[PDB]
């Protein structure tokens, strides 16, 4: 029941491609919000130009 | 537990609380009102020999 993120931000100067390297992940939050959860999808922003 | 607290220089990340040594014992603490880190050694104790 708990929602535990973690996150890591790498500076990667690689053009495409998932980097080969290691990295930890630290935890970023826990939330108790106790629900159930069997999918789930991104969102991304949109940028409007005339 | 029981032991002398001394202030230590420990780098504990900010979501740890205590530091486990290799044999799994709570060598260093978070202090819960003061978010500082106090290591824990055991009080001196020795053999007797005459
Ligand atoms: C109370 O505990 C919080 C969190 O450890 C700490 O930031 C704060 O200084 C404490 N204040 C008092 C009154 O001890």
């Amino acid at each position: 029941g708990y929602f535990k993120i973690y996150s890591k931000h790498t500076p990667i100067n690689l053009v495409r491609g998932l980097p080969q390297g290691f990295s930890a992940l630290e935890p970023l939050v826990d939330l108790p919000i106790g629900i159930n959860i069997t999918r789930f999808q991104t969102l991304h922003i949109s940028y409007l130009t005339p | 537990g029981t032991g002398v607290l001394t202030e230590s220089n420990k780098k504990f990340l900010p979501f740890q609380q205590f530091g486990r040594d290799i044999a799994d014992t709570t060598d260093a603490v978070r202090d819960p009102q003061t978010l500082e880190i106090l290591d824990i050694t055991p009080c001196s104790f020795g053999g007797v020999s005459v």
